[PDB]
């Protein structure tokens, strides 16, 4: 879960249960695939990107996989915008839930 | 070149639309008789007789 400032909070939930966002939290990102990250560690990286043509703000979301030994590999990258009406460099939508549902399998 | 994201805007044209109405208009066959009567006269014109008798 992500605070308004942007700090992360970690937790876990049973598979049957549904996510409920506490007040004071903006958004949460979880793993759809039924894959525990115990032996292969999955890391999430956030960095800023150029603003949209219409003045909207967008950032880069990246996912990486690290083994126990220390070998780091890259899984996925996306451009995501918090604004409801935002567009990608290719013209696709950048709204976080819609983009994650469309072009992400993790 | 007007290029936004990955699409080009090439040209803008203008069109003329036609939407009909039920009304109709037609000519009459009355003037054809006068036309034929006038046309018949050109047969006798441009005819001469050299020697009188």
């Amino acid at each position: 879960m992500f605070d308004e400032s942007g700090e992360p909070a970690y937790s876990a939930l049973p598979y049957g249960s549904e996510i409920e966002l506490d007040s004071g939290e903006a958004f949460a990102i979880y793993v759809d695939d039924g894959d525990p990250c115990i032996s292969p560690t999955r890391e999430l990286t956030i960095e800023t990107a150029t603003a949209d043509s219409a003045g909207n703000e967008r950032f880069l979301l990246k996912l990486t996989q690290t083994t126990s030994l220390g070998v780091v590999t890259t899984l996925e990258t996306h451009t995501v915008s918090l604004a409801e009406e935002a567009k990608d460099d290719m013209g696709r939508l950048c709204y976080l839930p819609t983009a994650l549902e469309a072009r992400s399998k993790y | 070149m007007i290029l936004n994201n990955q699409e080009w805007l090439l040209a803008i044209f203008k069109k003329k639309g036609l939407t009909p109405t039920g009304k109709l208009e037609f000519a009459t066959i009355d003037g054809i008789d006068s036309a034929l009567a006038q046309a018949l006269n050109e047969a006798f014109d441009s005819q001469v007789v050299s020697f009188n008798d």
